[PDB]
């Protein structure tokens, strides 16, 4: 619930941040509005890719360091760590 | 034209739709991917005859887990 909240208003702020740059740059709607476009799984599956350090994720640092400490503690609960 | 050229996102996709979509991304990307190397110690474990012979059968050897 909060995870995709958190995601769902910073997805949001980042449109609104971009659109002032789409007069600005004619590639940019071929280049950086992708993931606007991206059918909606594989927008998730972009912003979930956080993990390890491929790190092309567009996901600021605490939204991810909340997933990384909820997959730990999850983690924990199963005995896996 | 600009929303015909986007799709429905996710901040105005509802919470419940997007939630579903983000639990079978987790299971996809986190879950699936994540490995834990456990069978040698469970095969040693099955093998290991537990304290067997300490075990007053005073007959034939028992098979052991694996066994």
């Amino acid at each position: 619930d909060d995870f995709v909240a958190k995601l769902q208003d910073n997805q949001r702020f980042r449109y609104n941040e971009v659109m002032q740059a789409l007069n600005m740059s004619a590639a940019l709607t071929a280049r950086k509005t992708k993931e606007f476009r991206s059918p909606p799984q594989e927008q998730i599956n972009m912003l979930l890719n956080f993990k390890d350090d491929k790190s092309e994720c567009p996901c600021p640092e605490e939204i991810r360091d909340q997933l990384l400490d909820f997959h730990e503690d999850l983690m924990t609960h199963c005995g896996i760590e | 034209v600009v929303a015909c050229f986007r799709m429905a996102p996710l901040y105005n996709l509802p919470r419940h739709r997007a939630v579903n979509l983000f639990l079978q991304g987790y299971e996809k990307s986190w879950i699936e991917t994540e490995e834990h190397y456990f069978e040698d110690k469970l095969i040693e474990d099955l093998a290991k005859p537990g304290a067997e012979p300490p075990e007053e059968d005073e007959g034939t050897k028992r098979v052991d887990p694996l066994h």
